[PDB]
């Protein structure tokens, strides 16, 4: 028959901080047992203060990103202001629930600064439900990445530990290590790691090479 | 006026819909139609109007129209509009019967048709129905009833009313010669004959200028029958005898 | 011209067809309604006591719902259509919201319907003014008045139709808290107002009474005549 | 000309307005309301100072030698900016009227130094049925035939008729129309033959022509009409010539500043920005 | 005189062969405020003379955003103006969604021409009584397009529409060659001088009544108002 | 709603049979004749349908049948179910408002 | 997922867990399953999180429109009926919605159970979710109308804690809410581990 | 009382209450070719005159008397194209009735349906009433039928009537001539004589068209039969 | 040489020779027929004041509502046709709630006014089968609310143009009230001073005695949401001024 969805892999991850919002993802586009391309970042920047990561069915990801860009332009034209990160999250939830009976096969994580300059991470499901978190991992290796984020950033299951505030360099090192582990144990991850750091100055893009299959 | 009377939807400066009034005038141009309510039953006595010798009457009711088993009506106005209105009346009655499996009350059918007529009078581009209908029927709620409809879309329950030509004189005569509560079917027929004889000044009734239909209840069944020409002739003869006796007594 | 099209604005800014619908409303028979403490009463002056006519089929006071009443003055067919629509909306509201219909809600619905019919020039406005009166969920008496334009206003006591101004002046002169306190006082006030409207009165009085948690009921001519006799005796005493 | 629905029968309007009369051609109520409208529309000439209704006409009460009449916001603005500050002008009389179409007032001024010279700033519109009543109220029935009447008014370039299109025409241009008795130089091109004037200036000029009164009508055609400075600039040639040469003193500086005041306090068109 | 019957409707041809409703729409756009639009070899500038209903009321905006590279100058009816701006914004969004590239200005102007032509042919509809000066940057460079209430459109190097725009048009025609090859600041100053020529001699340009919209090679369409137009006004020559 | 999903594969086709036939005729005309024929027929159909009885009254649509070529053709549609014998009729004003687009 | 709602003398107590699981994997441990409709009305989240959130937000905006138009706060029964109608018009479309509409109106404390199936029922004690059976048992053994606010808080906390203990898909923290005539308040958010330490 | 605006519009009632456009359509009918219908005991005959302007007219091309079904025929006076459209509609309605009830449609029901169509066309504003009146004949239940449907939609059952030009004189002639128990093949002669009264010139087989209906069914008489009847009556 | 009865006043979609649409101007005249409404924009909030025209004492003064609540932070004062005002108010409320639902944030006063204006320009141009606004709206609105930019006051006209105003008066005495506002208004005025000035101007422009019964006042502040002044507060203000 005809299957409208296929899994193209890809792993996304966002970490929130005091003045930064890291949005990292891999560049492995793989359908079936083959690799479509080795250069396809899953994180797309929407505004200066927001970056969104899309994983899953590539066609749905592209369509959703284009729709989000069009809606951002419409909002700017109407309200004469750039849409806020929380507003983007709410709009994305409404858009996702609009196609409820033909759901988008996209795992969405919005990361960026809020109106107070604090890192805000919004995690979404294909249907559209979302909430604000301090850190989240999505995609194929979400289950592999999340436990270490809980252990380190959340300081969970750590008796007699100092809850040091998360610094930028520590966050970058943690992201690099988690994605290295994912490439080690996940076949859908590797090649390169696109890191988008959203700070008040702007968005910085960093690429870290991962081991190929 | 020469204005406010074009689109059927312009309110006059005093708040008048002149097109509805013109439709009522058209009703007045129509033939005389008469209905009297009595305890025994309700009847409709209508002037046949067309009396051309070469004209043929293949239908049992020249202008009387049976709506359902429990109802009947008479027409005074435009013939084709009357035909469509009677078809709609039958349709509505049968729809009610299908939905509730019980005969429709007279007031419900009258209200439905009046709503149709009012809708036609409300929306522009549609000519108002130039027909006035007199309804006779029996229902389990109010028993025998007589109703009168207008082109405007207003109905009313009457005990004795007339529409068409010489309506005012017939109404005045009914007011003079109606006994509320003591009116029987035979006295109702006599009164209808007298009113028709006075209103139609062409000549004495010959039972071919008029058509009388009586609605009664027999064995728990509503019977709607059109009086035969012989019976109308006998009623006319009785009325003439009464008039002659009164004139002789007057001296 | 300006006065022939409903949509066309007059140079002064008038929609003269709506005003002509208001004139048609004024041509209607007088309808009077007052508000009292846990008692709402309506009264309509019959234009003529037409013999050989069933008074039941030409009633002017109807019940939109078990807790809402309405009286109209203008074109009878338009009033009937509006009443049917209001009843349908009342039942729809009781279905969707499950709560009893507020007088405000049904008044708003009727006003919206009239305004919609005023919108387009293809449809003529409803030439009726309605006195929607009843009790809310909490039992607070409420009296409202709508116009063909689509504007609704709450009143302590109002009169619509022919001779509305004189009856309104009468009500304003003779509206007191003591009269509202006693239900019989409010009924007598309505009788006096309608008798001022029509000298003959008596059989021409069509009065309906609604009280707290009680359905609409119309007083028979016997009770109306009793109240008229009470008013006449009070006048004679003075 | 309704066309409300598909089959509506529309009638071609008549430029002669015959259809209005044809419908027009009673009930006591209709007559009463018609008389109420007639008395509501009639011009009531009175003065706000001391509240003395002026039953007697202005000309009969005070003999006049020079009556400058301005109709339209721009013309009255020009007069207010140029002639008031030159001398002193106190209010004497003010016509009050109500029309279907509409700072709408008709105020009359007279010079204290020379009472014979009068003024009229008609910033309001006058209906076709009220110009004659206004003339009766102001000039009365007996004219003097010794008044220099300078009527000032503004029109739209679209009104002007010529081979050249409206856009091609120079917008701030003005024309003149004078009576037979008025032998003074018009100082402006005469109005083209097909061009007609059909408002209060036309009524005043026709009255002057019929009764042999020397008068001149000036029409300043402009594309804009809401308190425009260029319009009064184009009017200035009017005071440059005689008649209004002595009424306005040699102080253009104050008038130019005063004219800016009127234009600054103006209401823009919300529909067209 | 004899054109009263053919004046009321837009679907009625006059004996001379001219629809008067379109001419009246042109008059309506003329009745609006004045805008000036000119382009250099690398930039397109729209300067507008904003009008305030009253001293307390704020000046109504006349420069409207359409896309990252397209902007319009308002002149005439405001409601039709907003409808047209919404239509053009939707068209640009559709182009960038389908072909993932900016919509060429000429194509947008052709679409506007067709859209505004549709009403003039049908009954019950009036011509869009709004004129737009469209400034945009494409692969061909800066563009200035004049849209008339009549569906026909014009391609211009400089143009002024609105009330008293004849003086601005004369000034623009006087310095076309200078417009072609000049700095962005020089182009903005030229536009301001034309707008001033539209204004009366007594009046002068102020930060409140001047709105500037500039689109260039590396510069997106940005609208400058008040303190943002102050730098451009500074250094302007006296009249 | 589940009503959108057809109960029968043939139901969706036969419910819009007249619309589909008109669409096919317009497509053939556009292919062979050009844009003028479909536009002309659309305008004629609109004009003919604009004049008829109100919704609560069954219309004859004689001119529409003549223009569509069905004036001498009878199908199951004309005989099996009679629009005159509706068996279900709403409020007159309600139906008129629904047609006008208010409801 | 387990939600707890019961109406005692001093108002309505609403409690729920904060664990959302996508199959066996625990997607989150901090999801707020108590949707705040109005300052006086609130609902819960059981079953499809996205469906519940979307439809409750739609109900909230509808209630705000109702308040703006009628100038009076919408009753709990009316809001529950509206939600039931909206979810019923989409019946058979796979919606998995389970919620309890808790609020205080002119009638008094209000508690209605609404689900995607369509049935809408009022009652004293309700509980919907995978672990609703355990909370049902604990609450029924410990419920009483004449209960103090602290006693009701403890009962709700214990019921939710037991439901999380016995149910694999329930856990996180107890989002305890209390509805009063002046409006609902957020009482506490106690971690399940802390509750286990306390009781045990 | 010019009442010009009232006369222009169809939906507009006159102050007296008369639909002027209907009267104009009736005048159009009265201005048409005469047609005579006589209901005899044995059957019913529909005879009309087909005034051919020139001899270069194919008699078989068109027919004023057309069959509706195997037992119903009709003739008209007024506008030809309207008559053709109404004939098509009547045939469609008769076939619909046959399909639904599997019984030949009674003449009365067909007349009612055609009258309903006429009423529908004269009710709505935007079109004009059919400027034609149909003389419909039939034979049901062993009984002849003759009906006349007016433009307004009012249908009357006649024993003998004439329409078109000089219709009043034709009706008077029929009143003088028509007999209660008159049989066919003599009512044909009466109709021919009525046409003679209403005809200007000599009537040939091609100048008139005669159609009869009897127990066998409706049948348009061939020109030869018309010629023999004309010879018999003169 | 002969005059003509050239008419361009009847058709909404008919242009005058000068390009003016006369139906819009007659809608503006209908606005002029309405009661006076005064709105003042200050740095401490907005002040909307309108006068209740109570025909008879029997009519409930509270029933004559002319200042309403669009959203918690947005208020609107109407002047002209009441039913048109009701429709526009319903549209504004629905738009604000839709914006909150979609974006989880309050809608800007500019955005609400723009949406209402977009609704208020569909006369012969909606191109929608559903019955649209055949005639232009006969009401002018004063959307006075406070948003993240601060206090805002926007005036909507029958044409459909919304312009931000520091202090606007609309109604029968619009010109006189506007002149008084321009004479008294200054940028650094306080909310209480604005309320007092609006009350004084209202008392000047109405033919009825100023009392709490026949007046309506409301203010929106950066801190407090839309608040409708009660009878006691109104009486206090009247006593003060």
């Amino acid at each position: 028959r005809f299957s409208p969805y296929v899994f193209n892999g890809g792993t996304i991850l966002a970490i929130a901080g005091e003045d930064f919002a890291i949005v990292a993802s891999d560049t492995r586009l793989s359908e079936g047992f083959s690799i479509h391309t080795r250069d396809s970042p899953k994180c797309y920047k929407l505004t200066d203060k927001t970056v969104i990561g899309c994983s899953g069915f590539h066609g749905d990801c592209l369509t959703l990103t284009k729709i989000i860009e069009a809606r951002l332009k419409m909002y700017k034209h109407s309200n004469n202001k750039a849409m806020t990160t929380g507003a983007i999250a709410a709009m994305l939830s409404t858009i996702l629930y609009s196609r409820r009976f033909f759901p988008y096969y996209v795992y969405n994580i919005i990361g960026g600064l809020d109106e107070e300059g604090k890192g805000a991470v919004y995690s979404f499901d294909p249907v559209g439900s979302y909430q604000r978190d301090s850190f989240k991992a999505g995609g194929s290796a979400s289950a592999m990445l999340q436990p270490l984020l809980d252990n380190q950033v959340g300081f969970k299951n750590m008796q007699n530990v100092e809850h040091v505030p998360l610094s930028l360099d520590r966050a970058m090192r943690l992201v690099k290590d988690v994605f290295i582990s994912a490439a080690e144990r996940d076949v859908y991850t590797g090649d390169a790691l696109r890191i988008c750091i959203v700070t008040k100055e702007g968005i910085r893009e960093e690429t870290v090479s991962l081991r190929k299959d | 006026s020469r204005r406010y009377d074009s689109r059927t939807t312009i309110f006059s400066p005093e708040g008048r819909l002149y097109q509805v009034e013109y439709a009522m005038e058209a009703i007045g141009h129509a033939g005389t139609c008469l209905g009297i309510l009595a305890n025994d039953g309700v009847l409709l006595a209508a002037e046949r109007r067309n009396i051309h010798k070469l004209l043929d009457e293949v239908f049992f009711s020249e202008k009387i129209y049976k709506l359902n088993e429990d109802m009947a009506c008479s027409v005074a106005g435009i013939t084709s509009d009357a035909n469509v209105l009677t078809n709609e009346l039958r349709l509505i009655a049968q729809r009610y019967l299908l939905q509730y499996q019980e005969p429709i009350p007279c007031e419900q059918l009258v209200t439905a048709l009046c709503d149709i007529k009012q809708a036609y009078t409300q929306f522009g581009g549609k000519r108002p129905f130039g027909v006035s209908l007199l309804y006779i029927g029996w229902d389990k709620h109010y028993g025998f009833q007589l109703y009168q409809s207008d082109p405007s879309g207003n109905y009313g329950g009457w005990k004795a009313t007339c529409i068409g030509n010489n309506s005012a004189a017939a109404v005045s005569m009914l007011k003079q010669d109606y006994k509320e509560g003591e009116m029987t079917l035979k006295s109702a027929l006599a009164l209808a004959i007298k009113v028709l004889n006075k209103t139609m000044d062409v000549s004495k009734l010959s039972a071919e200028k008029v058509e009388i239909a009586t609605l009664t209840r027999e064995n728990g069944k509503t019977v709607i029958r059109v009086l035969k020409q012989k019976e109308v002739e006998q009623l006319i003869k009785k009325h003439e005898e009464e008039e002659a006796k009164a004139e002789r007594e007057k001296k | 011209s300006y006065d022939r099209a409903i949509t066309v604005f007059s140079p002064d800014g008038h929609l003269f067809q709506v005003e002509y619908a208001q004139e048609a409303v004024k041509k209607g028979s007088t309808a009077v309604g007052v508000r009292g403490r846990d008692i709402v009463v309506l009264g309509v002056e019959k234009k003529s006591v037409a013999k050989l006519q069933d008074e039941r089929t030409v009633r002017k006071i109807c019940a939109l719902d078990d807790n809402v009443c309405m009286a109209f003055a203008g074109l009878t067919a338009d009033a009937r259509i509006v009443i049917n629509r209001a009843r349908v909306e009342c039942q729809s509201h009781r279905l969707t919201v499950e709560d009893p219909v507020t007088v405000e809600y049904i008044t708003r619905y009727i006003a919206s319907l009239k305004q919609r019919y005023t919108q387009s020039n293809g449809r003529r406005p409803f030439g009726i003014s309605a006195l929607i009166v009843g009790f809310d969920f909490d039992g607070t008496p409420r009296l409202y008045q709508t116009d063909p334009s689509g504007t609704y206003h709450a009143w302590k006591a109002n009169a619509i139709g022919r001779g509305a101004k004189s009856v309104r002046e009468f009500l304003e002169k003779n509206y007191t808290d003591e009269a509202i306190e006693t239900d019989d006082l409010t009924i007598k006030l309505v009788i006096k107002a309608l008798l001022e409207v029509v000298q003959s009165g008596g059989k021409n009085i069509e009065l309906a009474v609604m009280r707290r948690d009680q359905s609409l009921k119309i007083l028979n001519p016997e009770e109306i005549e009793k109240y008229v006799a009470e008013i006449e005796k009070e006048k004679e005493e003075n | 000309m309704a066309a409300t629905f598909f089959g509506e029968v529309v009638k071609a309007p008549c430029r002669a307005g015959t259809e209005d009369e044809e419908e027009e051609e009673e009930t006591p109520e209709d007559r009463e309301v018609r008389l109420q409208l007639a008395r509501k529309r009639e011009v009531r000439l009175l003065r706000r100072q001391t509240k003395t209704s002026l039953e007697v006409s202005l000309l009969e009460k005070y003999p006049c030698s020079k009556f400058i009449i301005a109709i339209g916001n721009n013309a009255v603005a020009f007069l207010s900016s140029f002639v008031m500050n030159s001398g002193v002008w106190e209010e004497v009389g003010c016509a009050k009227l109500w029309n279907e179409w509409c700072e709408a007032f008709c105020v009359f001024y007279h010079l204290k130094s020379n009472p014979s010279v009068f003024l009229c700033q008609c910033s309001c519109y006058v209906a076709e049925d009220q110009q004659y009543q206004w003339l009766e109220k102001v000039f009365g029935s007996c004219p003097r035939k010794n008044m220099q009447i300078t009527i000032l008014t503004c029109r739209h370039v679209t009104d002007y008729k010529t081979s050249e299109s409206t856009g091609s025409l120079p917008s701030p241009f003005l024309r003149a129309l004078k009576t037979q008795n008025f032998k003074d130089s018009a100082c402006c091109p005469l109005l083209e033959q097909p061009n007609i004037v059909h408002d209060l200036p036309a009524a005043v000029l026709s009255y002057c022509q019929v009764w042999k009164i020397p008068a001149i009508l000036y029409l300043c055609y402009t594309d804009v009409m809401k308190l425009d400075l260029i319009t009064v600039e184009a009017f200035k040639p009017i005071l440059s010539t005689r008649s209004l040469k002595g009424l306005v003193k040699n102080i253009p500086q104050s008038t130019e500043i005063l004219k800016k005041l009127m234009t600054t306090n103006e209401i823009q068109s919300n529909i067209y920005t | 005189m004899f054109r009263n019957q053919y004046d009321n409707d837009v679907t009625v041809w006059s004996p001379q062969g001219r629809i008067h409703q379109i001419e009246y729409a042109m008059e309506a756009v003329k009745q609006g405020s004045a805008t000036v639009g000119l382009k250099s070899k690398t930039h397109a500038v729209l300067v507008a003379l904003k009008r305030a209903q009253s001293e307390l009321a704020a000046h109504q905006k006349k420069i409207l955003h359409v896309d990252n590279h397209i902007g319009i100058s308002i002149a005439g009816l405001t409601a039709d103006a907003r409808l047209l701006c919404n239509f053009m914004r939707q068209e640009c969004l559709d182009s960038r969604f389908v072909f993932d590239r900016p919509l060429p200005v000429s194509r947008l102007v052709s679409l506007i021409g067709s859209k505004t032509q549709i009403p003039t042919q049908r009954y019950g509809r009036r011509p869009y009584g709004v004129g737009l000066l469209i400034a945009g940057y494409d692969d061909m460079g800066p563009h200035i397009f004049q849209t008339c209430p009549s569906a026909n459109y014009f391609d211009c190097r400089a143009m002024s529409i609105g009330a008293r725009s004849q003086s601005a048009r004369t000034y623009l025609e006087r310095h076309m060659s200078e417009f072609m090859e000049c700095n962005l600041n020089e182009l903005v100053k030229h536009g301001l001088r034309a707008l001033r020529e539209t204004l009366p001699a007594e009046q002068d340009l102020t930060t409140k009544n001047v709105s500037i919209g500039i689109v260039g090679k590396d510069l997106e369409f940005t609208i400058y108002d008040d303190d943002d137009v102050s730098p451009f006004l500074e250094g302007l020559e006296e009249r | 709603k589940n009503e959108l999903l057809p109960s029968h594969p043939l139901e969706l086709s036969e419910k819009n049979f007249q619309l589909n036939q008109d669409k096919m005729n317009f497509s053939t005309l556009r292919n062979i004749q050009g844009l003028f024929a479909p536009l002309k027929l659309q305008m004629e159909f609109k004009a003919v349908q604009q004049v008829q009885r109100l919704p609560f009254l069954s219309s004859s649509n004689l001119s529409l049948d003549v223009l569509r070529g069905n004036d001498e053709t009878i199908g199951f549609e004309d005989i099996l179910n009679d629009p005159s014998q509706s068996e279900v009729m709403g409020e007159p004003h309600l139906m008129v408002e629904y047609k006008l687009g208010l409801l | 997922t387990t939600t707890l709602a019961f109406k005692f003398r001093h108002g309505v107590i609403v409690a729920a867990d904060s664990r959302a699981t996508a199959g066996a994997y625990i997607a989150s441990q901090t999801v707020k399953k108590v949707i705040e409709i109005n300052p006086y009305l609130l609902g819960t989240m059981a079953g499809g999180a996205a469906d519940c959130s979307f439809w409750e937000r739609l109900l909230a905006r509808q209630c705000r429109i109702y308040e703006l138009r009628n100038k009076e706060r919408i009753s709990v029964a009316a809001a529950s009926k509206l939600l039931a109608n909206m979810v019923y018009q989409y019946k058979g479309m796979g919606l998995s919605m389970g919620t309890m509409i808790c609020g205080w109106d002119k009638r008094g404390p209000g508690l209605y159970y609404v689900d995607s199936e369509g049935n809408r029922i009022s009652g004293a004690t309700f509980s919907v979710g995978s672990g609703s059976v355990y909370a049902y048992g604990v609450m029924d053994r410990g419920y009483s109308y004449d209960l103090e606010v602290e006693q009701a808080y403890d009962l709700a906390r214990r019921a939710i804690y037991q439901a999380t203990y016995r149910d694999a898909y329930s856990g996180g923290a107890v989002n305890l809410y209390h509805v009063r005539e002046d409006g609902w308040i957020r009482v506490s958010s106690d971690n399940v581990a802390d509750l286990h330490e306390k009781y045990s | 009382m010019a009442e010009r605006g009232y006369s222009f519009s169809l939906t507009t009632f006159s102050p007296s209450g008369k639909l002027v456009q209907i009267e104009y359509a009736l005048a159009a009918v009265a201005g048409g070719a005469p047609s005579v219908g006589i209901k005899a005991a044995n059957g019913v005959v529909l005879a009309t005159e087909k005034k051919q302007k020139s001899i270069l007219y194919d008699e078989r091309s068109v027919h004023k008397v057309e069959p509706i079904t195997k037992h119903i025929g009709l003739v008209y006076s007024g506008m030809g194209p309207d008559y053709r459209v109404l004939v098509h509609r009547a045939r469609k309605l008769a076939q619909q009735y046959y399909l639904v009830y599997q019984e030949p449609i009674p003449t009365a029901q067909l007349v009612q349906r055609v009258a309903s169509v006429m009423q529908e066309y004269t009710q709505s504003g935007g079109v004009r009433p059919f400027g034609v009146s149909l003389l419909i004949c039939g034979w049901n239940e062993g009984r002849p039928y003759l009906f006349q449907s007016d433009p307004s939609g009012a249908y009357f059952a006649w024993k003998a009537t004439a329409m078109g030009k000089n219709y009043v004189n034709g009706k008077t002639f029929l009143e003088k001539r028509y007999n209660e128990d008159l049989e066919l093949e003599d009512a044909i002669h009466t109709a021919i004589l009525t046409l003679k009264e209403s005809f200007e010139g000599q009537m040939t087989e091609d100048n008139i068209e005669v159609g009869i209906c009897n127990e066998a069914g409706f049948r348009r008489l061939t020109p030869t039969e018309v010629k023999d009847y004309l010879a018999a009556i003169a | 040489m002969f005059l003509t009865r050239s008419e361009y006043d009847r058709g909404v979609n008919t242009f005058s020779p000068e390009g003016r649409l006369f139906q819009v101007e007659y809608a503006i005249e209908a606005i002029k027929l309405g009661s006076t409404a005064i709105g003042i924009q200050t740095s401490e909030g907005v002040c909307l004041a309108v006068e209740k025209r109570i025909t008879s004492p029997l009519m409930e003064p509270s029933s004559i509502e002319k200042i309403v609540e669009i959203d918690a932070h947005i208020g609107c004062a109407m002047s002209g046709l009441i039913a048109d005002a009701k429709t526009l108010i319903d549209k504004a409320r629905v738009e604000t709630q839709n914006h909150w639902f979609t974006y989880n944030e309050t809608m800007t006063v500019e955005s609400v006014t723009q949406a209402v204006s977009n609704l208020a320009l569909q006369f012969g141009e909606e191109d929608a089968d559903p019955g649209a606004m055949s005639r232009p709206f006969g009401v002018a609105l004063l959307f006075g609310g406070v948003d993240e930019k601060g206090p805002q006051l926007f005036h909507m006209d029958p044409s459909g143009t919304f312009v931000q105003c520091d202090a606007r008066a609309i109604g029968s005495a619009s010109e006189g009230a506007q002149s008084s506002l321009q004479e008294v208004y200054h940028k650094s005025m306080t909310l209480k001073e604005a309320i007092k000035s609006s009350l004084i101007i209202l008392k000047q422009v109405m033919e009825e005695k100023l009392n709490a019964t026949n007046i309506e006042l409301a203010t929106v502040q950066p801190g407090q949401n839309f608040h409708m002044f009660t009878k006691e507060e109104l009486e206090e203000v009247i006593k003060d001024i």
